[PDB]
């Protein structure tokens, strides 16, 4: 997360860290006691041996796994979205099952899933969170980073991202002048919008031209467009 | 790549 | 669901 600030313990109880061979590489969001929604390019080409993935919940400081509110789970199964296209960076989303259930605490909670036709209009301010790079090609964070970003219209995003095909399964966010954006190491992490006291999973950090650059919004997988596929796994 |  | 629980 670039241009963000250090979040405190419990701020985002649904945000989870993912480790591949004990190496933190992506974020994901808890949506039940058993499943996590993350990005497909996180597990692409390394999804056949699921126990090689670790999900760390209730985490705060990446340099501190000793906190008593943390819980670790091995990944039982990884279900990449059937239409993921690495070349097109389209449908960058994936389900991950925790071998063992987690126990909901004040530091571990599921994020609400948006309605299928939940509208996220431009100007709408939302939040991104992750332990990724603090600047492009820079070092990742320790304290979980958080940031607020305004959503764009796909029309406007396609505009600033001519080198890509902004599909209806994507949603973008970011400032015209740049400064705040999701970066490497944040993929799989959420893009959340509070809808009346409740936080909804709007997007899934997917891709974008570098990070925090002006008129170069971060692209996310538009969750409302996958809300049914996701809820089918629920249990 | 550009992927995050 | 979607609620922060820390003061
Ligand atoms: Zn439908
Ligand atoms: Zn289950």
């Amino acid at each position: 997360i670039v241009g963000g600030s250090d979040s405190r313990e419990g701020a985002w109880p649904w945000v989870v860290a993912l480790y591949f061979d004990d190496q933190q590489v992506c974020g994901a969001s808890l949506v039940s006691r058993d499943w996590l929604v993350s990005a497909a390019h996180c597990v692409y080409g390394r999804n056949m041996e699921p126990s090689k993935w670790k999900a760390v919940l209730g985490l705060h400081m990446a340099s501190n796994l000793t906190s008593p509110q943390i819980e670790t789970r091995l990944i039982d199964q990884i279900v990449i979205n059937p239409h993921y296209n690495k070349r097109r960076k389209n449908n960058d989303i994936a389900m991950m099952h925790l071998e063992m259930k987690v126990n909901y605490t004040d530091y571990i909670q599921p994020i609400c899933l948006p309605e299928e036709n939940q509208v996220f209009p431009p100007g709408r301010i939302c939040s991104i969170a992750g332990w990724g790079a603090l600047i492009y090609q820079g070092s990742t964070a320790d304290v979980l980073q958080e940031a607020d970003v305004p959503l764009l219209s796909n029309e406007k995003c396609q505009q600033q991202m001519p080198e890509y095909n902004i599909t209806e399964n994507m949603v973008c966010a970011g400032y015209e002048a740049g400064g705040v954006d999701s970066c490497q190491g944040d993929s799989g992490g959420p893009l959340m919008c509070q809808e009346n006291n409740r936080w909804l999973l709007a997007g899934v950090t997917s891709f974008g031209y570098q990070c925090a650059l002006p008129n170069r919004p971060g692209v996310y997988a538009r969750v409302p467009r996958f809300t049914e596929w996701i809820q089918s796994f629920l249990h | 790549d550009d992927d995050k | 669901c979607g609620k922060k629980l820390v003061t």
